[PDB]
């Protein structure tokens, strides 16, 4: 959730807005040790219980997502649940565990490619067209990340759009994305310069992957 | 003597306009077949399974015309080769269907297969089903027979399933055509095209369009 002025500005300018749980657990193994344990479905449901009595007066949200990269647990489909029945007005997203679980109103992939096929193990990332047809989909498909825009990049962004405008159920999706999270340090002579991961002692790091 | 007068042209040529030659005639076969007068007039042959097709049911419903005794039954035998697989004999009349009652001139056998040889166009097991008519106390009164292959097709989930497998149709269309002889077709046109086909990798064929 972020800062309450932003939902205001999103209301009043006009922008839609995916509202999102503070809830990313990536660095357990597997994905989902802590979302598919009941003992953290207290502190998973008040992370997304708080946002949405908070947000949900607010026009610019027009989607809730149960977090980011937590895998999938069945404390997604209980919180999944908690909002269809607190607030019919949104659909509910969530990526994690594959994409199209029973956790997701929306289809919707990181980083699936136009065309080509990532079959990776258990998660998948089909192309987003051959994705729409599955034996048994019928859900809108929207990129909840793509064109990863870090340094010199967004090769093949017009095949994206090409495939957003052709296919009425691939409804396009979020670049990954806004503003580079580099910081700013000092040298000798107290000029200014762009830091990333590891410029401040911080290790282990992953150098340039903010930006 | 026989006098069959051929029009090129009638009312049923509003639904033959495909795209081909425009021909006519007696272009098939012409046969002469006797029948008693108690007789096999239809038969149909249904084959079911269970989940994982390891068991069958080969369901046959046969209809007579003539003289309806109760004398009178129906044999359906199945065949794998020259071993008999399954037999199953029955008097006629079908279960009641309605008010009035049932078709009393028809009658449904059931034959469980354990294990049966599927068909597909990959292997092409079939079975041979003979249905007799005949008295009761053993005399037949004609026979009838068809090639069998036991094999489900079903739609699910958005498939088409052939034993429970998404097919892949590797198709093709073919017209009833002969450079020679026009759209009269012979047994070994027929068998040079199939083989061709199938040593093409096709494995479908769209009777394109009768
Ligand atoms: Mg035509
Ligand atoms: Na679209
Ligand atoms: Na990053």
């Amino acid at each position: 959730p972020n800062h309450p002025l932003w939902y205001t500005l999103c209301d009043r300018y006009g922008l839609y807005v995916v509202d999102e749980a503070n809830i990313e657990t990536h660095g357990m193994v597997p994905m989902n040790r802590l979302t598919d344990d009941p003992r953290w479905l207290p502190a998973m449901s008040e992370r997304v219980t708080r946002m949405v009595q908070r947000d949900r007066n607010h026009p610019s949200v027009i989607i809730w997502s149960l977090g980011n990269e937590s895998g999938h647990g069945a404390n997604h489909d209980a919180l999944y649940r908690w909002i269809k029945s607190v607030d019919p007005s949104r659909p509910v997203q969530y990526e994690g565990g594959g994409a199209d679980t029973t956790a997701t109103d929306i289809i919707c992939p990181m980083y699936a490619r136009v065309d080509e096929d990532q079959p990776f193990p258990a998660v998948p990332k089909w192309s987003i067209k051959k994705w729409l047809s599955l034996p048994g989909e019928t859900r809108p498909l929207i990129l909840c990340e793509y064109a990863h825009a870090m340094g010199n990049s967004l090769g093949g962004f017009a095949k994206y759009w090409q495939a957003f405008r052709q296919y009425p159920r691939l409804q396009g999706g979020f670049v990954w994305d806004w503003v580079d999270q580099s910081l700013i340090k000092y040298d000798e002579n107290g000029n200014p310069w762009s830091a990333y991961g590891g410029d401040f002692g911080d290790t282990p790091n992953d150098r340039q992957f903010c930006m | 003597r026989l006098a069959v007068m051929v029009l090129r042209w009638s009312d049923g040529s509003y639904l033959e306009d495909q795209d081909m030659w425009r021909m006519s005639g007696i272009f098939r076969d012409v046969s002469l077949l006797h029948k008693p007068t108690t007789q096999i007039s239809d038969f149909h042959v249904a084959t079911r399974f269970n989940d994982d097709f390891s068991r069958a049911v080969l369901e046959a419903e046969v209809q007579m015309c003539g003289e309806l005794r109760d004398y009178l039954r129906v044999t359906v035998s199945l065949w794998q080769g020259e071993t008999q697989v399954a037999s199953g004999t029955a008097p006629f009349g079908g279960e009641i269907i309605d008010e009035r009652g049932g078709y009393a001139d028809r009658v449904t056998l059931r034959l469980n297969v354990e294990n049966p040889k599927l068909w597909s166009a990959e292997i092409p097991n079939l079975y041979r089903a003979v249905v007799e008519l005949h008295t009761a106390d053993g005399t037949l009164i004609e026979a009838e027979a068809c090639d069998v292959g036991f094999r489900e097709v079903r739609i699910e989930n958005g498939l088409l399933l052939l034993n429970g497998k998404p097919l892949l149709i590797r198709g093709v269309n073919r017209h009833e055509h002969h450079p020679l002889h026009g759209q009269v077709m012979d047994e070994q046109t027929m068998v040079q095209d199939i083989l061709l086909m199938k040593q093409n990798n096709f494995n479908a064929v769209r009777c394109s369009h009768y």
